[PDB]
RNA sequence: CGCUCAAGCGUGUUACCUAUACUCCACCGUCAGGGUUAAUAUGAUGCCCUGACGAGUAGGCAGGCGUGGAGGUCAGUGAC
RNA sequence: GUUGCUUAAUUGAACGUGGACAUUUGAAUGAAGAGCUUUUAGUGGGCCAUUUUUGGUAAGCAGAACUGGCGAUGCGGGAU
RNA sequence: AGGAUUGCGACUUUUGUCAAGGAUGCUGGCGUAAUGGUUAAAUGCCGCCCGUCUUGAAACACGGACCAAGGAGUCUAACG
């Protein structure tokens, strides 16, 4: 998981010199897939391909502020059996990048999306506890939030033990 | 019998002459890739303070190897794998980049992984893994006294000079490069980085274009 | 109850020996040519001989 | 692994004699040394032809070797038979020359030596012109044999059939004319 | 016995004689460079970001 | 029972045209042909006589013999496993030039050409061709020019 | 300093179904068989006998002494092996007679020729 | 067999097991390309060097093992 | 230059005599040597897979097209 | 693995030295059933009954209770 700038072109052919440049963020695990993918998205625009073009400039985007908490907004197209639809979920993260790695796992997990069948529209970071819909994530934006953590559990390299232990905490 | 004993003083006088003629063309050689990685580093600095782009030439020379065994494979994919000479399983080569080259390599996609290399990985196959096509016959590369015999009316008076022209992409790579017999190379020591091999690697496999991966794996494997 | 016809194995067969070139030859074979055409080429040919028989003197 | 070529293939060639004979394969030892050292490409030519088999070595007429001398600028040559050299009743004024052969015939011995000839032996030979200096190599005609005619018989080939005996009522009525069905 | 330039040293010395100048000096190394200038953009940074 | 037929299986083939029935243009009786010229088949349905086989169209071939009307094309044809010479004799009404060769007489004219100059010039012609190479590096201008931020869209219903 | 012997394969090689029925001898034979597991080579079967078991060029023909055995017949038989004690053992024969054994075997420890039986009867 | 915040279902990230496959070395055979009695003891059919390859029914060719008689030869073995 | 062909012809068409131009043998890649001849064995019941596909409700049914397998083939995995 | 020397080199002020065209050095125990060889049983894993016709056999397909000797492409007239 990185957060790639991918920048095309287009051919400069002989009547028009200086095509207009395109860009998109990209997500993906190096280099070589973001590539791939710029032409995929590019493909459901305007009249492209890797044959009739080129990539102008590759480039890491890293996190501004990767150690403070942020609510994130995205928005997802994704194909099911029968056919697509559209959604917007909401995460509790601490980066972009961590943010829709979270996601895939969630599409994966209940709707059995695969990385194939999700096209991320937009990642929109939310300013204000109010623009938040979503109760599951909510629940964390309160005024002195404290609970425990009951039934904990030990564990041991060894196999055998002898003292028949307790889960207080 | 006699003389042929005074021939051993000077003989070896000779060859004392020509490794001074080694070392210069070293030491030229190695102004010449300091010189190739400063002037692109420098270059992308430039462009950028004038709000513009520097986009890099395009590579020059490409290094396959076949992943796929033997059996079940149909006719003419199998046919550009034998004018490649990839036969054996882990086999290397090196390719000259052209347009009609290119046209090859997307028939046989599938049964090998490609990408491009660098001076680093050229200079350590060529000197555990290096073997010459001498009058067919497979023979190390041990001295250089192999090469200058071979390869001594198209300069190339040493391994280096050899090496220089496989990196450099000359005049005489189509006959340098068919002097040197396939790398047959072992399968990698940490593994693959996979599940299944057969996939490509953009979705999770092994075969295809990877670019700049390709010097970790044949690392592994050398 | 018997198979009829097929072509397994048939273009298979063939690339094992060959698959080859008719040879070609330099004064290839003059048949199936004009007849007028043929009659007056051996006039020139027989003409040609006493020619080439006089300058070497 | 991808064999592109057979594999344990045989040269395709005669190495040495099939013939058991003891003073022919002196006389390969003493050319096989030559061949290997020279660097004549005379030696090794007669190298090839002493392993050869009889249909392969045919027999040089000699009013054969009479015409080689008649080239323009080849008089004094000694030529080099590889064979038997027969003698030949269609000719009169054979010349002084000297010849070089595994065998000579009978007849042959007086023709040449009438005249004042040298009937040599490839060995005498050798010892003279080790390189092969002024010399002419002489071959008989293969493909006149009675077993020749045969080989590619068909339609329309221009071949002879193999036949015992003779003339008509044997391979000439029906497939050989239009009168009886076709010309073949 | 075929040995392998990369060990052994003296069958590396065998082939390249430049292998004295390149450990001597440490060109595996090389300080090397340099200011004059850390020498900046200008609107490449609002792309980028964005 | 099976039909084979001479014109059999030649229902799209031999076809005329699309506006282009009837007589033909005198260019086609006009050309010349020599013995050696290369040339490409193409049957023509409205003339009859001397007309080519359903396998020969599109064949090309080498011209050994010409007469009044027509002329002799040997074509190559792979039958079992070894190639055949074969002697055809098809009218001037369905033979046509080869334009194969034509570029090629156009390459050795400039050979020469470079070859000549060259020489008591330069000292170097570079005359073999070249397959088409990879890119150079080079620097594009963003002035008026800037990057524009696609995303993908949502789905709809047309 | 004299190469080690390796044998590479001691075991014998039986004929499949020689222990199973009685007519069946040990004498090895090749199975020219269809339904036959022997010629094809499956897993847990007997082996069969091929030209990668051969011995070491340097050492054939030699037992644990590193000596080639001759067989002798009588004392004008002794001859070849004079000169060759170290590389030539010898072996007399199963027809000759007692007394004999005797003639041979007092001649060959003179030369310090080493013969593998004998021993002698006694 | 038994398994329930799995030893189940979807997805990700590492380690680890392992084929007669791949790399390297020993030995066997087959095939090719060389070098050599220039007195120089013992097999020129010799004596060495270098490189590649090895599955297989029907089928074809090659090199060997054994049985009964015939010609030669070890002045072969044997009532000890 | 050549002729009995062809031209109103001193034209043309075939096959030539002498002459000029070899780094740059006028795309890529490979080449395991290339081309050719004689002779004779077994075989002429086939079958399965991925796509293309006709009959049929459909079939471990019948019948074609293109490559790859089994038959002639073990070895690791799919419990078998 | 190999079994006189020959080559490429390196370190040397020099002679020489060396990890440079495949292991040498020093020490102990025993010198025979101890190491190995065959043979029988036990233990781990693996292994269906051969021959045959067939696309396909361990087959609910055919021949085989067991052993000894005998038992099957020979000779000829024209021929390639």
């Amino acid at each position: 998981r990185k957060e790639y700038q991918v920048i095309g072109r287009r051919l400069p052919t002989e009547s028009v010199p200086e095509p207009k440049l395109f860009r998109m963020r990209i997500f993906a695990p190096n280099d070589v897939v973001a590539k791939s993918r710029y032409w995929y998205f590019l493909q459901k625009l305007h009249k492209v391909k890797k044959a009739s073009g080129e990539i102008v400039s590759l480039n890491v985007i890293h996190e501004a502020h990767p150690t403070t908490v942020k609510n994130f907004g995205v928005w997802v197209r994704y194909d099911s059996r029968s056919g697509t639809h559209n959604m917007y979920k909401e995460i509790r993260d601490v980066t972009r990048v961590g943010a829709v790695e979270s996601l895939y796992q969630d599409m994966a997990a209940r709707h059995r999306a695969r990385f194939r069948s999700i096209h991320i529209l937009k990642v929109v970071e939310l300013e204000k506890t109010a623009d938040v819909k979503r109760q599951y994530v909510k629940q964390f934006l309160t005024k002195d939030l404290k609970f425990p953590l009951p039934h904990r559990v030990q564990k041991t390299n060894k196999v055998y033990a002898y003292k028949r232990p307790s889960t207080f905490y | 019998q006699k003389t042929a004993e005074q021939v051993a003083a000077e003989r070896v006088a000779r060859k004392a002459e020509k490794r001074a003629a080694i070392l210069e063309r070293n030491a030229a050689y190695q102004k010449e890739y300091e010189t190739a990685e400063r002037a692109v580093i420098d270059a992308k600095r430039e462009a950028k303070a004038n709000s513009s782009y520097y986009v890099s030439a395009e590579a020059k020379l490409v290094f396959v190897v076949r992943i796929k065994g033997i059996n079940k494979i149909p006719p003419k994919p199998r046919k550009v794998l034998q004018l490649l000479r990839l036969n054996q399983i882990n086999s290397g080569t090196f390719v000259k980049v052209t347009k009609a080259t290119s046209e090859l390599l997307k028939l046989i996609e599938p049964y090998v992984a490609y990408g491009y290399p660098s001076y680093s990985t050229v200079r350590q196959l060529v000197y555990k893994r290096g073997y010459g096509k001498i009058n067919k016959q497979r023979i190390p590369l041990s001295d250089n006294s192999i090469v200058e015999a071979n390869l001594g009316n198209y300069g190339i008076l040493s391994v280096d000079d050899l090496i220089h022209e496989i990196v450099t992409v000359g005049p005489h790579f189509k006959q340098a490069n068919n002097f040197l017999w396939p790398f047959k190379l072992s399968n990698p020591s940490g593994g693959w980085g996979v599940p299944r091999k057969f996939k490509h690697f953009i979705q999770g496999g092994s075969f295809g274009n990877r670019e700049e991966f390709i010097n970790k794996l044949v690392k592994s494997m050398n | 109850k018997s198979k009829n016809h097929t072509a397994h194995n048939q273009t298979k067969k063939a690339h094992r020996n060959g698959i080859k070139k008719p040879k070609t030859y330099k004064y290839p074979s003059l048949k199936g040519v004009d007849a007028k055409f043929r009659r007056n080429h051996r006039f020139a040919l027989h003409g040609t001989a006493k020619a080439l028989a006089a300058k070497r003197a | 692994i991808d064999h592109t070529s057979k594999q344990h293939k045989r040269s395709s060639h005669r190495t040495a004699p099939k013939s058991d004979n003891v003073y022919l394969k002196l006389l390969v030892k003493l050319y096989a040394f030559l061949a290997r050292r020279t660097d004549a490409p005379f030696n090794k030519v007669i190298l090839k032809s002493l392993f050869l088999s009889k249909i392969n070595r045919p027999p040089v007429s000699v009013s054969r070797i009479s015409r080689a001398l008649k080239q323009e600028g080849a008089a004094q040559k000694t030529i080099v038979v590889v064979g038997t050299v027969t003698d030949d009743n269609r000719i009169f004024e054979f010349p002084k020359t000297t010849v070089a052969a595994l065998r000579f015939t009978a007849g042959a011995k007086a023709k040449i030596l009438k005249a004042g000839g040298e009937a040599i032996t490839l060995d005498q030979l050798a010892v003279r012109a080790p390189k092969g200096q002024n010399t002419l190599i002489v071959r008989g005609p293969r493909a006149s044999r009675e077993a020749a005619r045969h080989f590619g018989f068909g339609p329309h080939k221009g071949k002879a059939p193999r036949i015992q005996s003779t003339g008509r009522k044997f391979e000439r009525a029906r497939g050989r004319r239009r009168s009886r069905a076709f010309k073949v | 016995q075929k040995k392998n330039p990369l060990k052994n040293k003296q069958v590396l010395l065998r082939l390249n004689p430049y292998a004295k100048v390149f450990a001597a000096e440490k060109l595996g190394s090389k300080k090397v460079d340099q200011a004059n200038k850390i020498k900046p953009s200008a609107t490449a940074l609002e792309t980028l970001k964005h | 029972g099976k039909s084979h037929g001479y014109r059999s299986r030649t229902r799209y083939m031999f076809q005329r045209d699309f506006r282009k029935h009837g007589a033909i243009a005198l260019s086609t009786y006009m050309k010349v042909y020599k013995v050696g010229d290369i040339v490409d088949i193409k049957a023509n349905g409205s003339i009859h006589k001397g007309m080519p086989h359903k396998f020969y169209q599109g064949k090309t071939g080498v011209v050994y013999n010409v007469t009044k009307s027509s002329v002799g094309i040997i074509i190559n044809k792979m039958v079992g496993n070894r190639y055949l010479e074969k002697r055809l004799n098809l009218r001037v009404e369905h033979i046509k030039h080869s334009k194969c060769r034509q570029e090629f007489l156009e390459r050795v004219k400039s050979n020469a050409a470079k070859k000549a100059e060259a020489k008591a010039q330069g000292v170097a012609v570079q005359l073999k061709r070249q397959p088409a190479q990879p890119k150079e590096s080079r620097v594009v201008s963003t002035e008026g020019n800037v990057p524009q931020t696609l995303a993908p869209v949502p789905y709809e219903t047309f | 300093l004299h190469p080690k012997i390796v044998k590479k394969h001691t075991k014998k090689f039986k004929r499949h179904h020689s222990d199973r029925y009685h007519r069946v001898s040990e004498n090895w034979r090749k199975q020219k068989g269809i339904d036959s597991v022997v010629r094809r080579r499956f897993r847990g079967n007997i082996s069969e006998p091929t030209i990668g078991y051969g011995s070491n060029k340097k050492t054939k023909f030699m037992g644990p002494d590193g000596r080639k055995v001759v067989l002798v017949s009588n004392v004008k038989g002794l001859t070849p092996l004079l000169m060759h004690t170290k590389t030539f053992a010898a072996e007399i024969a199963h027809n000759v007679s007692s007394k004999n054994r005797i003639a041979i075997l007092a001649e060959a420890k003179k030369n310090g020729i080493k013969v593998t039986n004998a021993k002698a009867r006694l």
